[PDB]
């Protein structure tokens, strides 16, 4: 398949903060509930 | 406009793209699942301290992935996008009511979630089994609310299979003869008939445990005269079926893409392929009672069952094999999508032999209700449908959204989830042989080396589905629009340009009669 | 005559895994054998094999179920 | 008539990477924490 | 036992049905209804390929039976050729309505 | 078969007009007469408590909940017998 | 300008509003049968047939007045009823296998016998022979209404589909009557399980295709049929024909045999 | 019972469990040449540079890739389905026994003879005297004679489950109003641990079966302490 | 009756823009807006009475 150059490129520093923004948004909720697990339960 | 194009379209292709959304979108749901399923289960003991939660979650992951993952992206996705461009044909038959099977989801989807937020939640397993699932051990509406997500659900495929039936059947070029059309739409074809006549037994089997439930009938409570075995028969009747249901769709899929990437005009043995296809569609039917080896029916019938089951093995290997004479002297392509592509022929086979294993009641004594059975149909369904889902979603992205994928990234993503689906599952099969029950959310201590290490493989897989999130982003993030693609003499879904217009086909094709 | 009872026999009646049927046909062959044996004044003692075929067969939580439904008058079963 | 071409045929925008990045975390994240939260409801009421 | 009452379509068939129609009574196909019959598909005897543009999309079944469709784009101009087989296809656009 | 009729070389409106007066309806005719000649309430039967029979493992969303949906008290007991 | 004869549609809001009416209507049932209250379904069901009332409407503006129903067009809805007739014969094969299963096998709990002890059946030379005559003489008089349609006769096609529509009404009635007259309920075990729920259905199915004849009556007397060109009269037709159908099995199955 | 880090069967305890074993390595031996076969022929197309895109005529070769798996399919079925009707066949039984599944525990019933009935329930993690095994152990176990043919039979009095024994080759599953008739033959005393293989509500990995194999004698004795 | 059906195909047929299901009139408008309401209060409704519904209730 062939394809022009990025119209809008991301660079790694841009494709970095993507990557980082997209982990935290998976991590950091279940993380919280999970690390909360005992507060939950112990109730 | 706005809502004009999206909340009220009669389009195929914007319709396709709201089954991708949504499948997407209750895959991570159902992929969040299947982490606490895993989180429970790796170390010895409790940790949710709630059990039936646990059975709530792993009745709630088997629903979701399969009914609102699964189904909605080969069938309303790929199936609305793809079938009419295969085909030459300006949109589906009935364009009105393809809008109304999609919007059924979400409701269905919405009663589901809601059953597991009130009360105890369901769980019951995704077989849903009376007496547990009646109205003393599963009181209150959870079950109920869990019926009727079902009667949405199959009413949208029922709905959405007369469709694809009617299209592929009337809507062709004239010239054009059924064996003239493409191996996917084939495929989309014979999974519209087994959705036709299997969805509405299913649909009866679950009015008559709602029944049951809340007008005091006795279909199935032995106090009325009723048998728990009957909804067994109705639910697998169905249940069978539904399996092959979800995998025909990725049969076909992986034909175009073997072929494709092999630089072939077409595959091996394209008459044998519609034989296979056709074979499995009708065996698939006459094999139910397999999964109800354990209840104390008949010798002479398990006997049967067991006879018949084993003979779908024949045609299943005539497609095995035509891929494999498919990629013999092709100039093969080493495309993320052919690297799906190949994953699936060699991880379906493995889940396909433990198929066989199972096929024997002898054996099926020992290994029925153990982690063998939920190793063979995560091999066979987990790393096939899934697989095949993201080898078309690779393949055909840029014909969707006019953009490329990050070539390299998506081999990473491959890489990854390959480990992780085969460190998860792999192991599963010595736990069943050794006989660790499934629906347990702990185990005798014995268990849990391979435990710990299937729970591992589960987070492995995690940062794969993580890096696709980001790599679909980068895509639409960097815009670089497809020009030029290769051999398209022979897929006409590319024929229009990336993305194609919003009416294709306005005039139809030319094809001459001779 | 004819005892040294260990254990209900085979009986290809009742060839198959299910046997819920032969624990019911031998309740009914006893009760209707003590029914028909007590009003003639003969041996309820004929009926004893039907009787120790469905004690051991039969769940002890049917029997008791069955037997309060002779007695209460709602059995389903012609005796 | 409705927009054609790259970047218009879906009901999203993809003008702004940086929006779009926001909107897909909100999206594919609110489903991956859904599990999480009605496992940690139905852990609050018994 | 005889009366009327009951519109035929002569009658009362409108829009495109009624198009369909009225063509269909002449001969003609502008709606794409019908198979069109091949030529010999030589230089002098090109396959007449209507539109009512500058482009159409030919499938060539090459040999009768082959499972496979050779998808092209004809335009108008001069007579194009199959990739696979070589028969010659010619836009004749236009028109087509009456 | 083939009934014992004749016909089969016209199929008017004519033909099928002439069965539904001359065959059908005389049918819906004598069964009609021989219903409304059996009909008259019938000797209700004893009331037994049986245990498979008048099911309530829940009570019914309307009513009394104690009640069926046509509920006809000359024939239909409740599961402690007949109503006044 | 398009150059095929198939119809594109026109955007709609019926499949939303259809889709919201579904959500309404189960999430009311939940309502209704567990936490006590009607509104949801009452809700519900009035946005249904709304919908169902709009949509029908549009298909008929469509076809009878834009013209766009060619005959590509109506091949294509021919397939689609014959396709959905078949999904609602697997749905009434599974209320007959659920009968089969229990009637052929009765468990100890019943007596071990069919009809189950306490069960009184009705008499199949009673009531249901005449709900049977009635039927099938409702299949001959719709296909009188049919072939007058054909030979453009206006008059007799009312008048045939007058005595279809009546008949089956009649059917409905007799079958009320005989469901208040019964001496059993859908409460008294397998045998009221299987009765009710499968004669019910039928009996759903009966006012459908009821309703649907009536809309072809009302269609006919404002001059939407041709000769030719008739489908709605056709699906409601083989509609029909199933109903009758369905009937006949039931009745030789249910208050025949297993009575 | 399973130990660590096990990959097959547990040992075979009965004679039908034992011919199991024999009947899955015969078809795992299949199942390894077939898998071998396709990553072998996978890898074969994969390495080469030569090529040959054009139209491949696709019969001669389908003939050999249908009737080939037909034959090794009844090379399995025919000793699969011996071993079937084999687990059924006219038993001659010494002794009855009943087990009915309840949530969430077995009850167990010797009535031949005398009306002895027993609950059996999981002991305790936090009551286990040490050497015992966490989530396996009852309180009482189901005693039974060894080398003596019996016939068990399963129910249960509310929701459904299943009674299984692996190391015995034996599942049934329990189905209240239903009486299902399984025989069980041990060739050795001891202890034997099985699961409930049926989801049967929340405490569905806490109910499990202990079999006790002792000899004839010290059954007889047990019994009468029972009552 | 009367056969008005040409009547009705030109009021169908002509090109003022709208789609079909406002073709006829205000009627047309007033039964549209009314169903949309009704399928969106009682959505709303119904997500509210499954709020109610998913805590207990002493
Ligand atoms: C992940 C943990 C693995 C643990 C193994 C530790 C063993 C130590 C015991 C130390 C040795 C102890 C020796 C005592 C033997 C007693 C065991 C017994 O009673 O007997 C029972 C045994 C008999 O079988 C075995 O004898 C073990 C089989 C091992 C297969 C090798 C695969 C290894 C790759 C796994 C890595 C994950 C990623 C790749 C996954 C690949 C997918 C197959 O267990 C089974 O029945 C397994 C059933 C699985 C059926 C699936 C068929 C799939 C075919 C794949 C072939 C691909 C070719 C390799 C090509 C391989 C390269 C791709
Ligand atoms: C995509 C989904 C999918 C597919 C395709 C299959 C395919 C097969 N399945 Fe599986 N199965 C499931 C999903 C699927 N299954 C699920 C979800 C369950 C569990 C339900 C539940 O309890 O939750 C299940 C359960 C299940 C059971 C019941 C086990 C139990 O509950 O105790 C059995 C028994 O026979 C079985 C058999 C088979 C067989 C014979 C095939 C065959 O079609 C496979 C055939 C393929 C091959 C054999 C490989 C290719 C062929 C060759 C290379 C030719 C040569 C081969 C030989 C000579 C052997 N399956
Ligand atoms: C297609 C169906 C499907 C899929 C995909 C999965 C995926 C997974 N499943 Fe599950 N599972 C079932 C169907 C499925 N499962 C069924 C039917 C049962 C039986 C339930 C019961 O007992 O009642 C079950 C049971 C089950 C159990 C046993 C529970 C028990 O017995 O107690 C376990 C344990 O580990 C498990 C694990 C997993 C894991 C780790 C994944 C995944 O982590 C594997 C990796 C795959 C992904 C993470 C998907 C990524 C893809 C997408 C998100 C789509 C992207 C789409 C686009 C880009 C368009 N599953
Ligand atoms: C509480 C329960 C009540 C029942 C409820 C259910 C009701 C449903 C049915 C209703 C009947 C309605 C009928 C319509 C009424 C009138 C039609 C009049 C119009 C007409 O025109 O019909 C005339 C015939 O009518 C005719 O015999 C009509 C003849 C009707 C026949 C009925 C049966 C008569 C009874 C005697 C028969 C029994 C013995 C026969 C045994 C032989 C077995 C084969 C035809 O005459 P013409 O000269 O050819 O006309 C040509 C002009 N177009
Ligand atoms: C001429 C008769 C025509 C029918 C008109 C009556 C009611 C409409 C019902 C429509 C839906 C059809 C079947 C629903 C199931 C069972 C009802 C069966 C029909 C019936 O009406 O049976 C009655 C009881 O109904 C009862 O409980 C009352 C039950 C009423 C509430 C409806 C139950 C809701 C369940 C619907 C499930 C929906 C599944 C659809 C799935 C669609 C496909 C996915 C019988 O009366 P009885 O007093 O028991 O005995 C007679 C004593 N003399
Ligand atoms: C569980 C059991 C599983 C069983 C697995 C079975 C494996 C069987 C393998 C068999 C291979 C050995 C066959 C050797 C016989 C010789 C036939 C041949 O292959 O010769 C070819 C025949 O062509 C043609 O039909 C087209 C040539 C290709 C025909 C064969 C294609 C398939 C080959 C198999 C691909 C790998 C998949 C194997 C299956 C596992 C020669 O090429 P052509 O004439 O086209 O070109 C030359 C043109 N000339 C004559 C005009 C100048
Ligand atoms: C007291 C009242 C209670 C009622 C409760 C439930 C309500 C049920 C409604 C009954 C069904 C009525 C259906 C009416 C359909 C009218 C539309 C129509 O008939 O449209 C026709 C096309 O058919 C078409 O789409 C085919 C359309 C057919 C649809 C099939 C309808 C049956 C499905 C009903 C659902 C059953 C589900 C069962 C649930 C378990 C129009 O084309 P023609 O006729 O060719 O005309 C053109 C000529 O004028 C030109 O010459
Ligand atoms: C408790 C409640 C449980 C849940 C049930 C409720 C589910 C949904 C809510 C019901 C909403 C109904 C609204 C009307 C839908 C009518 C569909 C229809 O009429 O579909 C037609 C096509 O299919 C055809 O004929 C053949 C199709 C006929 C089917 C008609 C729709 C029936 C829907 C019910 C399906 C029941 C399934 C039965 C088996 C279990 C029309 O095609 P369109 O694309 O519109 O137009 C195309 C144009 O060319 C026409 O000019
Ligand atoms: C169509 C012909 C194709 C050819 C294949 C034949 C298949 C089916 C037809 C055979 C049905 C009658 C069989 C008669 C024999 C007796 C049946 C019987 O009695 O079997 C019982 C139930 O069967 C039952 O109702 C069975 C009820 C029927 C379920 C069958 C499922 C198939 C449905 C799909 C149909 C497709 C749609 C076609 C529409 C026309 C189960 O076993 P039991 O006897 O309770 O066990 C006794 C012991 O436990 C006690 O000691
Ligand atoms: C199943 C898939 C998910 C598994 C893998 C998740 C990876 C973990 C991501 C971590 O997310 C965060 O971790 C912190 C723990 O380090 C938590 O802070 C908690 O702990 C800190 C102290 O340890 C305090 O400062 C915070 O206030 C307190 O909320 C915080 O809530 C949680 O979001
Ligand atoms: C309608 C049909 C044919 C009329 C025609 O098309 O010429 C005629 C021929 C014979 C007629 C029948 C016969 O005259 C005998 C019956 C006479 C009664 O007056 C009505 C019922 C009765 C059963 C008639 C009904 C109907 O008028 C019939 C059936
Ligand atoms: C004759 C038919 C259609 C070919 C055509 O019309 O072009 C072909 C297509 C696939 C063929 C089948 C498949 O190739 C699989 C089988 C192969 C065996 O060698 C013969 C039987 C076998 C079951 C074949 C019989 C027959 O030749 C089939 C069914
Ligand atoms: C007078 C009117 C003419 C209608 C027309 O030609 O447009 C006639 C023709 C057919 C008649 C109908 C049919 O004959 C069927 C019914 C017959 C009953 O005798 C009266 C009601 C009945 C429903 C009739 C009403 C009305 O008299 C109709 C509708
Ligand atoms: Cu008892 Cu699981
Ligand atoms: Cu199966
Ligand atoms: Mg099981
Ligand atoms: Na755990
Ligand atoms: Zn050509």
């Amino acid at each position: 398949i062939t394809a022009k150059p990025a119209k809008t490129p991301t660079s790694p520093k841009e494709q970095a903060i993507g990557l980082s923004v997209t982990f935290l948004s998976f991590l950091l909720p279940a993380g919280w509930v999970l690390y909360h697990l005992d507060n939950y339960k112990k109730s | 406009m706005f809502i004009n194009r999206w909340l009220f379209s009669t389009n195929h292709k914007d319709i396709g793209t709201l089954y991708l959304l949504f499948g997407a979108w209750a895959g991570m749901v159902g992929t969040a699942l299947s982490l606490l399923i895993r989180a429970e289960l790796g170390q010895p003991g409790t940790l949710l301290g709630d059990d039936q939660i646990y059975n709530v979650v792993v009745t709630a992951h088997a629903f979701v992935m399969i009914f609102f993952m699964v189904m909605p992206i080969m069938i309303g996705g790929f199936g609305n996008w793809l079938v009419p461009l295969m085909i030459g044909a300006p949109d589906m038959a009935f364009p009105r009511m393809n809008n109304m099977s999609f919007w059924l989801l979400p409701p269905s989807f919405l009663l589901l979630l809601a059953s597991s937020m009130v009360e105890a939640g369901a769980g019951t397993g995704w077989t849903v089994y009376p007496p547990l699932a009646g109205n003393l051990a599963h009181a209150g509406a959870s079950v109920d609310l869990t019926i009727f997500s079902l009667h949405l659900a199959g009413v949208s495929s029922i709905l959405g299979a007369i469709n694809f039936i009617t299209t592929i059947i009337n809507m062709k070029p004239p010239a054009m003869s059924q064996y003239q059309t493409p191996l996917f739409v084939w495929s989309v074809m014979i999974t519209a008939v087994l959705l036709l006549l299997s969805l509405p037994v299913l649909a009866a089997g679950i009015t008559m445990l709602l029944t049951d439930r809340n007008l005091n009938t006795t279909f199935f409570d032995p106090a009325g005269g009723g048998d728990p075995i009957l909804y067994q028969h109705l639910f697998w009747f169905f249940g069978h079926p539904e399996v092959y249901i979800l995998i025909l769709p990725g049969f076909g899929m992986i034909s175009h893409i073997v072929t494709y990437y092999s630089g072939k005009k077409e595959p091996f043995g394209y008459m044998g392929m519609v034989w296979a296809m056709m074979s499995i569609g009708f065996l698939g039917f006459i094999v139910w009672a397999h999964h109800m080896f354990t209840v104390g029916m008949d010798v002479d019938t398990r006997a049967y069952f067991t006879s018949a089951t084993m003979i779908i093995a024949i045609p299943t290997g005539v497609k095995v094999f035509s891929w494999l004479a498919t990629l013999h002297g092709g100039n093969i392509k080493w495309s993320p999508a052919m690297m799906w592509a190949l994953g699936f022929i060699f991880l379906f086979t493995v889940g396909g032999l433990t198929g066989i294993v199972l096929a024997n009641s002898s054996l099926d004594i020992v290994l029925h209700d153990t982690y063998y059975v939920v190793a063979h149909f995560h091999y066979v369904l987990s790393m096939g449908a899934v697989f095949a889902i993201m080898g078309g979603f690779v393949h055909w992205f840029p014909l969707f959204s006019g953009y490329t994928l990050n070539d390299t990234w998506a081999k990473i993503h491959f890489a990854i989830m390959f480990v992780g689906v085969n460190m998860t599952f792999f192991p599963q099969h010595f736990l069943g042989l050794s006989g660790m029950p499934r629906r347990y959310s702990d185990y005798p201590d014995a268990y849990t080396m391979w435990n710990t290490i299937s729970s591992m493989g589960s987070f492995i897989s995690l940062t794969a589905v993580m890096l696709m999130v980001f790599i679909i982003w980068e895509a639409f993030a960097s815009k670089r629009e497809v020009l030029t693609v290769d051999l398209t003499t022979t897929n006409l879904e590319w024929l229009n340009g990336c993305p194609p217009p919003y009416h294709t086909f306005e005039e139809p094709t030319y094809v001459n009669l001779k | 005559k004819i005892k040294n009872y260990q254990t209900a026999p085979f009986d290809s009646r009742f060839p198959n895994q299910n046997q819920t049927r032969n624990c019911w046909q031998n309740y009914l062959d006893f009760h209707r054998c003590e029914k028909a044996m007590t009003a003639k004044g003969g041996d309820v003692s004929v009926c004893e094999w039907y009787r120790r075929v469905y004690k051991s067969l039969c769940p002890i939580s049917w029997v008791s179920t069955w037997d309060d439904r002779r007695a209460e008058g709602t059995f389903p079963g012609k005796i | 008539h409705y927009e054609e071409g790259p970047g218009k045929n879906i009901p999203f925008s993809v003008e702004n990477k940086w929006r779009l990045l926001a909107m897909m975390t909100l999206f594919f994240g609110s489903g991956f924490a859904a599990p999480f939260f009605i496992v940690r409801h139905q852990l609050l009421k018994k | 036992a005889s009366g009327g009452g009951v519109p035929t379509d002569e009658e009362q068939a409108t829009g495109l049905e009624r198009e369909v129609m009225l063509a269909a009574r002449k001969g003609q196909d502008p709606y794409n209804i019908l198979a069109p019959k091949a030529t010999s598909g030589t230089k002098e005897d090109p396959n007449l390929v209507p539109s009512i543009t500058n482009k159409r999309i030919v499938g060539c079944i090459c040999e009768e039976d082959n499972s496979t469709v050779i998808w092209f784009w004809l335009h108008k101009g001069e007579a194009q050729r199959c990739p696979s087989c070589g028969t010659h296809y010619k836009l004749v656009p236009h028109q087509l309505a009456h | 078969a083939s009934a014992a009729k004749g016909d089969h070389g016209g199929t008017g409106a004519r033909t099928w007009r002439f069965l539904t007066f001359g065959l059908a309806l005389p049918s819906v005719a004598l069964c009609t007469l021989n219903s409304w000649l059996h009909s008259g309430h019938r000797e209700r039967p004893a009331f037994i408590p049986y245990h498979h029979l008048r099911i309530r493992t829940k009570p019914f969303s309307w009513g009394d909940g104690n009640h069926t949906f046509f509920h006809n008290p000359r024939v239909n007991p409740l599961p402690t017998g007949y109503e006044k | 300008h398009q150059t095929h004869a198939y119809h594109m549609v026109n955007p709609s809001p019926w499949p939303l509003t259809g889709a919201l009416s579904a959500l309404l209507m189960t999430s009311g049932l939940t309502m209704w049968f567990h936490f006590n209250s009607m509104t949801l379904l009452m809700i519900g069901l009035t946005t249904n047939m709304l919908t169902m009332y709009q949509w029908w409407r549009d298909v008929i503006r469509e076809s009878t007045f834009q013209g766009h129903h060619t005959p590509a067009v109506q091949k294509g809805l021919r397939y689609g009823m014959i396709l959905f007739i078949i999904s609602e014969v697997l749905f009434f094969t599974g209320f007959f296998w659920a009968f089969y299963h229990s009637s052929l096998a009765p468990t100890p709990e019943l007596g071990g016998c069919w009809p189950p002890t306490g069960i009184h059946p009705l008499n199949p030379l009673e009531v249901p022979l005449l709900n049977t005559s009635v039927l099938l003489a409702s299949g001959v008089s719709i296909t009188w209404a049919h072939h007058s349609l054909m030979e453009g006769d206006r008059k007799h096609m009312l008048q045939a589909l007058f005595i279809t529509i009546t008949l089956g009404v009649y059917f409905t009635l007799l079958q009320a009557s005989e469901y208040y007259e019964a001496p059993f309920t859908i409460s008294d075990g397998v045998y009221g399980s299987t009765f009710f729920v499968a004669t019910g259905f039928h009996g759903l199915h009966v006012i459908i295709g009821s309703t649907f004849l009536i809309v072809c009556f009302f269609r006919q007397l404002k001059f939407h049929f041709t000769s030719n060109h008739h489908f709605g009269f056709e699906a409601a037709a083989w509609y029909w024909h199933f109903v009758d159908v369905v009937w006949l099995f039931l009745y030789v199955s249910i208050y025949w045999w297993g009575s | 019972m399973a130990y660590p880090m096990q990959l097959g069967f547990q040992d075979a305890t009965s004679p039908i469990m034992e011919e199991l074993l024999h009947f899955h390595d015969h078809t795992l031996m299949i199942v390894f040449l077939i898998s071998s076969l396709v990553l072998y022929i996978i890898s074969l197309m994969l390495t080469t540079k030569l090529t040959h895109t054009s139209t491949m005529d696709a019969q001669e070769v389908e003939t050999i890739w249908t009737i080939l798996p037909a034959i090794i399919l009844i090379l399995i079925a025919l000793p699969s389905l011996r071993i079937l009707y084999m687990m059924d066949e006219i038993n001659n039984p010494s002794l009855t026994v009943k087990t009915m599944g309840h949530q969430w525990y077995w009850s167990y019933e010797y009535t031949d003879y005398e009306d002895l009935s027993f609950d059996s329930y999981m002991i305790p993690t936090s009551e286990l005297k040490p050497g015992e095994l966490r989530l396996l152990e009852v309180d009482n176990r189901v005693v039974l004679p060894m080398e003596m043919t019996i016939r068990m039979l399963v129910s249960s009095e509310d929701v459904l489950h299943s009674w299984a024994v692996p190391s015995l080759g034996l599942k049934t599953d329990a189905i209240p109003g239903r009486l299902n008739q399984t025989t069980l033959m041990s060739s050795r005393p001891g202890l034997y641990y099985g699961q409930c293989s049926e989801i049967c509500g929340s405490n569905h990995s806490f109910m499990p079966i202990v079999l006790e194999l002792v000899p004839l004698k010290y059954f007889e004795k047990w019994s009468a302490s029972m009552l | 009756f009367e056969n008005r059906v040409a009547e009705k195909q030109k009021l169908f047929q002509e090109d003022n823009g709208l789609p079909v299901h406002l073709k006829g009139g205000a009627t047309d408008n007033i039964l549209y807006r009314v169903t949309m309401t009704l399928c969106l209060g009682g959505t709303l409704y119904s997500l509210y009475c499954l709020g109610w519904a998913s805590f207990p209730h002493k």
